[PDB]
């Protein structure tokens, strides 16, 4: 539902000022793909030129230490890593503050189940809803706008069954296993290449984005591979190299074993 | 023999990691305060080319003296009398032979190991140019020398007939260098529970000399070399290790 250059612009809007705390991320300490994913997250604010914070949170309930008491500057916020599965108005209870909301919540996360009241009922917390991860299912969709309005026993219970029906349909979603279905550090990779800054380096936090998930993880790494054969093909300098010069860092595929 | 100085010569002068380049700041910083060498670090070599190494590796007793010689014809692109041959002192960290297992098969291979010092020796000479005159001829002569193998391996000719070796070294025009005759015996935490400790004897050159004080932790990277004096058995040699570079720790 929400792409990303339409949601880039919307953080350029509020946070290119005279203050410095404009914009607030949050890393989770623990996830090497929510490291890299962080490291190109801070090139890309380095040449537009906005001032920020970088706070790593190891807990879940340093979140909540660090979050409901630093709040005069929040002009956007972003959240890297966490966020997927707890509901976030619930949680930190947030309450509606004046459409123009003063504050805004990007979260990205890399697990299955979707936690339909952060996607649904965005009053603040802008989703990441491209279908991704969202694959457009509409049984969870309609379910969840069929429930939100609260003879007539006759009715009433057919709405009584079609109580009983619906939230059967939610215990089949939000009855599942959290794994991986996309890496964060190749998400971010697609938002650099619409604004159209992908160097060589940033093409290196890819690759050591999705192989942190090949070893010990679920392998979508099958599915990831050839999106990355392509983007080194592309930025070669030559096809025939000089000889060993002290400069030209090259990184080019090899056979390399296990 | 040929152009293989010209392979090592754009190495001193074009080797460079990421702002400043080493051997020729390394290589001037060592004669201003007249100190006359130079330290190779071995992993530099292999980085920037592999066929150098396997040279080096598979037969070192002729080629470091060719490395001498590509060194001191590029202190006259820096200088510009008497300059005289610079000395290579290398050091490294692949793995440590223990001194227990050194076979027959390391005869000529660079090889370092670790132990400590017994005793030492008293200095002496040896030598490298040196000029001769024949006692019926009186024609002059000069033979240089500056490859290092102990008795002897380079000598004086038969003739320039004349007699059997009619040639005289002349003492009053020559250069002379220094040695040393160090002693090494093994770790004692790399227990011999049936046998005694054993040791081997080295040699040093000119600029490695009272260095070290026995009774150190020492770490040594040398050529495995052999020599046959008769001071036991038949055709029977005898090994001593050259060194070329003794790290030390620091000495405390």
């Amino acid at each position: 539902i929400s792409q990303f250059s339409e949601a880039y612009n919307k953080i350029l809007r509020n946070s290119s000022s005279h203050s410095s705390c404009q914009l607030v991320i949050f890393v989770s300490c623990l996830n090497i793909d929510a490291l890299c994913a962080t490291k190109m997250l801070s090139l890309l604010f380095k040449k537009q030129l906005v001032q920020s914070q970088i706070v790593p949170i190891f807990g879940y309930s340093e979140l909540r230490r660090h979050y409901s008491q630093l709040d005069d500057n929040i002009n956007s916020l972003l959240l890297v890593g966490f966020g997927g599965v707890i509901d976030l108005e619930a949680f930190l209870e947030i309450d509606p503050q004046e459409q123009s909301f003063r504050r805004d919540i990007y979260v990205l996360d890399a697990h299955r189940p979707w936690n339909l009241d952060n996607i649904f009922g965005s009053q603040i917390i802008q989703c990441f809803d491209d279908g991704t991860v969202d694959d457009t299912l509409g049984e969870q969709k309609e379910a969840y706008y069929k429930l939100l309005e609260l003879n007539d026993l006759s009715k009433r219970k057919q709405r009584k069954k079609q109580i009983h029906e619906y939230e059967g349909v939610l215990e089949e979603y939000y009855s599942q296993g959290t794994t991986v279905v996309n890496s964060i550090s190749a998400q971010i990779y697609s938002l650099l290449s619409a604004i159209g800054e992908t160097n060589l380096s940033n093409l290196w936090l890819n690759i050591l984005g999705t192989t942190s998930l090949d070893i010990a993880y679920a392998q979508v790494y099958n599915r990831l591979y050839p999106l990355l054969q392509d983007e080194v093909k592309r930025l070669t300098p030559s096809s025939r190299n000089s000889v060993k010069t002290p400069d030209t860092l090259t990184l080019n595929i090899q056979p390399d074993y296990y | 023999n040929t152009e293989i100085i010209k392979s090592f010569k754009n190495f001193i002068l074009e080797f460079r990691l990421d702002s400043q380049f080493i051997y020729r700041d390394q290589l001037r910083n060592n004669i201003l305060v007249k100190n006359y060498s130079l330290t190779v670090n071995m992993e530099h070599l292999i980085g920037y080319n592999e066929d150098i190494y396997k040279k080096l590796s598979d037969e070192p007793s002729d080629i470091i003296p060719l490395f001498e010689t590509a060194i001191t014809q590029v202190a006259k692109r820096i200088s510009i009398n008497s300059l005289p041959t610079f000395q290579l002192i290398l050091n490294s960290n692949a793995n440590q032979i223990p001194l227990r297992d050194l076979d027959s098969e390391h005869v000529s291979k660079i090889v370092r190991l670790s132990g400590i010092i017994i005793s030492t020796s008293v200095l002496s000479s040896r030598a490298t140019y040196l000029s001769i005159m024949c006692r019926n001829c009186r024609h002059t002569t000069s033979i240089t020398i500056n490859n290092f193998n102990t008795g002897n391996t380079v000598s004086l000719p038969r003739s320039c007939n004349c007699g059997p070796d009619p040639y005289i070294i002349i003492h009053e025009s020559s250069k002379f260098i220094d040695q040393q005759f160090l002693k090494l015996q093994e770790i004692p935490e790399l227990v011999p529970v049936g046998e005694m400790p054993r040791n081997l004897t080295m040699t040093c050159d000119r600029y490695l000399t009272n260095k070290v004080i026995p009774g150190t932790r020492v770490t040594i990277v040398g050529i495995y070399s052999i020599y046959n004096s008769k001071n036991s058995g038949v055709a029977i040699r005898t090994p001593y290790i050259k060194i070329l570079g003794i790290q030390s720790d620091v000495e405390t």
